[PDB]
């Protein structure tokens, strides 16, 4: 059958030669091996071939609004890459969260742990008053959780004495986020 | 809501789409590297086969214009091929296998899916990208957008939540998680095929495990979830299909099931009803469904394990 | 010593009190002692 | 009618902004919308009409097929409100009405005597175009649906006509008087009214509400004065009145192009060079104060326009020839990361209901669908309300 | 001999496989005898079956295009899918744009040239020549070095629109031209972009019926 | 260290000065709070410890709650606490929402409860206007301390005096044995452990010669 | 109330407190209690 071998020789010069060829040397990447992907084939794995006062609150209100950017990184899913608007021992941001007390909100961290969603994302003063993060956030959630030493999120606050900065900093630069630890962690940032 | 059609896509490779390629004709089944076999949807007969390049095509798009096809391989391209022409403009990917693709109302500009979970957008007709909208971290399986907007992007991804977009380099619109990571493994992916009602102000997550949770964006919160019967029986995760169907808006709103390893239900608009559906596992079917869409009365199908069903119905 | 002899002398005299917390006499105890003795 | 940026936030319209997206190289005279505001023409010195789109600034091309456009720069390209036809004018001695949706060849090319100065429709059909001449001291009506033909107004120098909101009223510039309004038709043959020779000198541009209210004017001599809109039957009575006058005249030189913004004339931009200042004031509708201007750039721009369903503002920099692009939203971040992370700023402790922490769930997940709302379908809503301005197609570069 | 050698090598480096590539190396190496492979075709069309056909062809094989097949099985191989209802009838309309609509705007622009040299004498004979009057170039006139003549001064005979040299008419039949000009331009641009569409429908339209001829 | 009052001394927060009329130490100040405790520990007795509800959102939870265990949640959060509901009466106990009642409570002073205990049948009650009354237990300083819930102004009330107002019969004519209904109730039960508490003190003061 | 003020209950209890801290518990109430009630007798 000459007559179908003429679109075939030409379909074997073509479609098995000219694709792979465009597949392979145009792959920037390392020649990820992939299934039939509406076979279900999940390969949802680590290894990745894929480029990776008053007023003074007040004023931290407004004035480092936007110290970071956030953005998706490999330190744990979100690093935020704090920008600009950062220096040694100073408040960047106030920690808002909404939840009023401690043994209910307790009660409500077990109900978190059952549907496992934070065991984190709380921050407590455990006098009473434990602040969340799942509800109202400001940049709650965000913050991070690596062993790098940046941040301490600590309870110094004036007149409502309810407010929680992140007070005592080392100075960092631009783009490399803020760690606060929660108070060897599953960071795999390259200091762990 | 009741007929069934003439069928037949030569029953090669598995049959990953059979888009129902609104201009009301035209119908399309890939082959794998032979690529959408033309089907009059009067004429019923085999016609032009595209046959684009090596991988098989995941998911095949219908043009606004229909002049103009567009599917999603595993290697490097997303490959549009004009139908008339000779594929005279396909372009670069992300260097991640692509998965799914649906086009704006306008035809302007595509989206593509991603692996790498890092969706990119294309201008069509120049033949470029605009900025690249990476709001997730494991694989955008699906994204579609309504008929009547170029705005609400939907990614229906493999981080177990739903992240809407904008219209074209605003990042991050809104999102949407469904619940219940632990149970399955390491955090569930529910997340298949996220296609739109017609008039783009609701959303419909077909979840992994068969439970369709239909949502509202404007609300944030769920509408009515269509349920079977039987408990537990549709879980259907894993066996080589994401199986999905969308709405039917022939008088009265109208939802197919994307129904893997069975015989796909159909529901009603507001009642939790079963509709008209076979035990038809002999034909065309054995067990799974693979891609089902909807340009009006007539509505394909497709099944993965029985190769090549190739329907239309009613 | 006293201390468990006291707990060992105590429930009898906690009965005639717990008798005696009800309406509180001006003739407290001389009702209850004779109602110890009564005992054995 | 805003339908979709519900699931957006509250409601952030905020109608104009300060940011650049800078457009392409050919220089143009003037610019116009899609009337469903979808994607933006402008024709070049070279009168290729590139015509462009607001989403992927990049340009899409209609222009030249097989019968080629005009060589000279256009004046007053015009959209159809259906969106399906096309009006060019030109420094071409012709007026080439378009059909995008067409064969692409021009559909009915009209020639005349002098060069056009500007054309647009009346809108109600395709046999409705109305023009301008510079010789001539006549309004010239031309039809395209009956015939390819042009006919006189039947009066006894004609610049700068428009149309209102009720199209069967027609706003016409220095004739012996130097504003007069001419009624219905001339085709149906309908007589004139009111004149009222408003300035010395001729006007520039005549830009009506949307709604029927607003009736700017460029005078030669800088004034800048508006009026009610007058109606059928309410001939002479309406537009006597001048509303509140622009232009503390100190500062600002003469002025170049002049049109409403959205709707009810409720921001008012317009041109201002030859101060070299290239700054552009929103002024307010009635009392006319200062609002913020633009930047723009240091480039003169010649002439600008608002668009309706995206509230954006584009003009030509008549120097640099690239079209200048505002109003940019910016994201609300917070709600990025998290799915259910309604941002309050300050903490409020939330309430933590009666039935909150009261008792464990107990298995109360899916017992009850309990539904009363619906995702039906859309079934025209304003009932009329649009004609989709649906697209431009075009199969090109297959080399 | 070595040369048998060769064939025998070259045949059995196929053993039934896409040895197009194989058969590319058939004509490189060795290339003045090719003898030996029809005396190894006697009894090798177990592992070549594909190339044994393709042997008697010539040693081009890799080219996308062709004049229809000569196979004759039947009536027209199914007269070319009908042959090609959708191309003849979309770009016929080419080849009148090629020959009958660009003869007529030539024509069109050749017109001109008379309309300037009535123009140029009569303005030797200063007024403004205007337009609209080479329409079906009448250049009404019967002697035009003495009918434009003193007499009478504004154009009654060859009418022009000018008074005097007036810039009311700002005239475009200076460089009018230049409209006819880019509009040919556009015609043979049109007319080259079409003609590579035409060989783009021809690269697509083989792959039809050698796809049809395998169903 | 106070005495004289009514229901005192370990509370939480919402009880505060508009509970000084009568009984009314219910919660209008934030909202999900603390039951105050109760006057008195129940240790082996019976009782007709029976509430009130005053002027009427009054949800108002009953409980029995204890120490060394929790105090600063409501009832149903405790380690082996039980109470009660205004919401159509869904009965608590501890780490479960079981069996509602059938009667109607929204209304005032209706649910008015009993118990039982020996040394070493466990008989709660609830009685509610005279009806559900019923029992459950394995037979669980350090007695049953019932005090009422908090949620956004409650109107508390217990009966704290001689009579029972409303359902008086299971004094001496129903709810239990009336030999063992022990009328030693919620007031005099007071007075009853406060000489107790004097007698060990008592005991205390020997103790300091018993060096 | 029955702390400060309650001295008519608790005249008898200190001394009897004295009494069983002299006068070993033995015999337990049967004189003890009485040796309060003729210090009560008054």
């Amino acid at each position: 059958k000459i007559w179908q071998s003429r679109r075939k020789t030409l379909e074997e010069e073509k479609a098995s030669d000219w694709q792979i060829e465009l597949n392979g040397t145009l792959f920037d990447s390392e020649l990820q091996p992939g299934s039939s992907f509406k076979a279900e084939g999940f390969r949802k794995v680590t290894d990745k071939l894929k480029i990776n006062s008053e007023l003074l609150s007040l004023n931290q209100l407004n004035k480092r609004k936007k110290p970071v950017m956030f953005a998706r990184s490999a330190i744990h899913n979100w690093g935020l890459y704090a920008l600009d608007s950062i220096a040694a021992k100073e408040m960047i941001i106030e920690y808002v969260g909404e939840r009023i007390r401690q043994p209910v909100a307790e009660m409500r961290e077990k109900r978190y742990l059952k549907n496992g969603i934070g065991s984190s994302y709380l921050f407590r003063v455990d006098e009473n008053t434990v602040i969340d993060a799942t509800k109202k956030g400001g940049i709650a959630r965000f913050i991070n959780h690596c062993c790098d030493p940046n941040c301490t999120a600590k309870i110094i606050k004036v007149g409502g004495r309810r407010r929680i900065v992140i007070y005592a900093l080392r100075d960092i630069a631009a783009s490399e986020e803020l760690t606060y630890d929660y108070k060897p962690c599953l960071c795999g940032a390259p200091n762990c | 809501f009741q007929f069934v059609t003439p069928v037949g896509t030569q029953n090669g490779l598995k049959a990953t789409c059979a888009k129902i390629s609104p201009d009301g004709q035209f119908l399309a089944i890939t082959q794998g590297l032979n690529i959408l076999i033309y089907d009059i949807n009067r004429r019923t007969v085999s016609q032009t086969l595209v046959t684009s390049h090596a991988r098989p095509f995941s998911e095949l798009c219908w043009s606004p214009d229909g002049q103009c096809i567009a599917t999603a391989s595993d290697d490097f391209s997303v490959e549009i091929i004009h139908l008339s022409y000779g594929l005279l403009h396909t372009f670069i990917g992300h260097t991640a296998p692509v998965i799914s693709l649906t086009f704006n109302r306008k035809g302007n500009l595509l989206f593509t899916s991603s692996m790498d979970e890092s969706i990119k957008i294309w201008d069509t007709l120049n033949g470029s990208l605009m900025k690249t909208i990476s709001a997730h971290s494991e694989a955008v399986v699906s994204v579609d957008v309504p008929m009547n907007d170029s705005s609400i992007l939907s990614s229906g991804s493999y981080d177990g939540l739903i992240r809407i977009f904008d219209a074209e380099t605003g990042h991050c619109l809104k999102t949407l998680t469904y619940d219940k990571d632990w149970k399955r493994e390491n955090g569930v992916v529910p997340i298949s095929q996220v296609k739109f009602s017609e008039n783009a102000r609701y959303l419909l997550v077909k979840s992994l495990d068969g439970v369709v949770k239909i949502w509202d964006c404007i609300g944030g919160c769920v509408v009515r979830t269509f349920q079977v019967q039987p408990l537990e029986k549709g879980v259907l995760h894993h066996s080589c299909g994401m199986d999905f169907l969308n709405p039917e808006d022939g008088s009265t709103p109208l939802v197919i099931s994307g129904y893997e390893n069975g015989d796909i239900y159909c529901w009603n608009s507001d009642t939790k009803s079963l509709l008209q559906l076979l035990d038809g596992s002999l034909y065309h079917h054995s067990s799974p469904v693979m891609s089902i869409h909807c340009f009006g009365n007539i509505m394909c199908s497709l099944a993965l394990n029985g190769d090549c069903c190739l329907w239309r119905w009613v | 010593t006293r201390k468990y002899l006291n707990t060992n002398v105590t429930p009898h005299l906690l009965a005639g009190m717990r008798l005696i917390a009800v309406q509180q006499p001006e003739d407290p105890l001389r009702v209850l002692g004779e109602y110890l003795i009564e005992q054995s | 009618n805003i339908l979709l940026q519900d699931p957006f936030a509250v409601l952030k319209e905020h109608p104009e902004k300060l940011t650049h997206t800078i457009e392409n190289p050919l220089r143009t005279e003037c610019l116009q919308f899609s009337p469903c505001g979808d994607y933006l023409a402008l024709g070049c010195a070279n009168g290729a009409l590139v015509i462009y789109d607001m989403d992927t600034f990049r340009p899409i091309c209609v222009p030249g097929n097989m019968l080629g456009a005009h060589v000279r720069p256009i004046t007053s390209i015009a959209w159809s409100p259906d969106g399906r036809l096309l009006l060019t004018s030109s420094r071409d001695w012709s007026i080439k009405l378009w059909d995008l949706s067409k064969p692409s060849k021009p559909l009915k090319e009209i020639r005349f005597d002098s060069p056009i100065w500007g054309c647009q429709w009346l809108d109600a059909k395709r046999r409705l175009c109305v023009a301008t001449i510079f010789e001539e001291s006549d309004a010239y009506v031309i039809d395209f649906s009956n015939d390819p033909v042009a006919s006189l107004l039947s009066k006894s120098v004609l610049v700068c006509t428009v149309h209102t909101k009720h199209p069967n009223i027609i706003i016409v510039g220095t004739s012996k008087g130097w504003l007069d309004f001419y009624k219905f038709h001339s085709l149906y043959q309908t007589e004139c009214i009111h004149s009222l020779k408003i300035t010395s000198s001729n006007i520039k541009h005549l830009i009506v509400s949307q709604n029927g209210e607003r009736l700017a004017i460029n005078c030669s001599d800088r004034t800048i004065r508006q009026y009610e809109i007058s109606i059928d039957d309410e001939n002479s009575a309406v537009e006597l009145t001048l509303e509140h006058k622009y232009q503390d005249v100190i500062n600002k030189l003469q002025w170049n192009c002049i049109l409403f913004s959205n709707n009810t004339a409720e921001y008012l931009v317009a041109s201002t060079h030859g101060s070299s200042a290239h700054e552009l004031y929103i002024w307010e509708t009635t009392s006319g104060t200062l609002v913020r201007v633009l930047e723009g750039a240091e480039e003169e721009l010649i002439d600008i326009n608002w668009d309706f369903y995206s509230m954006s503002i584009v003009s030509n920099g008549f120097e640099s020839g690239n079209v200048y692009v505002w109003s940019v939203v910016i994201p609300p971040k917070w709600s990025a990361l998290a799915p259910d992370f309604e941002e309050v700023e300050e903490n409020v402790d939330y309430l933590e209901k009666e039935d909150e922490f009261d008792e464990v769930d107990e298995a109360e997940q899916q017992q009850g669908l309990e539904q009363e709302e619906e995702i039906a379908i859309d079934l025209r809503t304003r009932e009329q309300y649009d004609v989709r301005g649906n697209n431009l197609l075009v199969e090109r570069f297959t080399i | 001999h070595g040369r048998e050698f060769v064939n025998d090598i070259w045949s059995r480096l196929k053993t039934d496989e896409d040895r197009a590539v194989v058969k590319k190396m058939v004509e490189q190496t060795g290339h003045i005898d090719k003898f030996k492979k029809f005396g190894q075709l006697d009894f090798i069309d177990n592992n070549i079956v594909v190339k044994t056909d393709d042997e008697k062809e010539i040693f081009d094989q890799i080219v996308v295009r062709d004049m229809t097949l000569k196979t004759l099985e039947d009536d027209l191989q199914e007269v070319q899918e009908i042959s090609l209802p959708l191309f003849k009838k979309k770009l016929e309309l080419l080849e009148v744009y090629l020959g009958w609509l660009d003869n007529v705007y030539t024509e069109m622009r050749k017109l001109d040239d008379d309309a300037a040299s009535h123009v140029e004498c009569g303005k030797e004979d200063n007024i403004c020549g205007y337009c609209s009057t080479y329409e079906r170039i009448p250049c009404s006139v019967e002697e035009f070095v003495r009918d434009f003549g003193s007499n009478e001064e504004a154009t009654k005979i060859h009418e022009v629109c000018t008074k005097w040299k007036c810039n009311r008419h700002l005239d475009w039949v200076s460089t009018n031209q230049e409209q006819y000009l880019q509009q040919i331009d556009s015609l043979e641009s049109m007319q080259e972009r079409l003609q590579h569409l035409i060989q783009a429908r021809k690269k697509q339209l083989n792959i039809q019926y050698y796809e049809e001829i395998l169903r | 260290f106070d005495h004289s009052g009514m229901s005192v001394m370990d509370r939480s927060e919402g009880l505060s000065i508009s509970r000084d009329g009568n009984d009314l130490v219910s919660v209008p100040d934030q909202y999900g709070w603390r039951t105050a405790r109760s006057d008195v520990c129940i240790k082996e007795g019976m009782t007709y410890w029976e509430v009130e509800v005053i002027r009427g959102t009054p949800h108002l939870r009953f409980g029995v709650c204890r120490r060394e265990a929790s105090l600063e949640a409501p009832v149903g959060f405790d380690v082996y606490g039980y109470g009660i509901r205004d919401i159509s009466l869904e009965s608590i106990h501890e780490g479960k929402l079981n069996c509602v009642l059938e009667n109607g409570s929204p209304l005032k002073e209706g649910d008015k409860i009993g118990f039982l205990l020996s040394l070493p049948d466990s008989y709660l009650a609830i009685f509610q206007n005279g009806k559900y009354l019923g029992k459950a237990f394995e037979n669980l300083k350090l007695g049953y301390y019932p005090t009422i819930s908090c949620f956004n102004g409650g109107t508390a009330r217990i009966i704290s005096e001689e009579d029972k107002l409303e359902y008086l019969d299971q004094i001496r004519s129903a709810y239990c044995v009336d030999g063992n209904s022990k009328v030693n109730t919620l007031d005099t039960l007071y007075k009853e452990q406060i000489a107790e508490d004097i007698v060990w003190d008592i005991i205390d003061e020997l103790e300091q010669i018993a060096l």
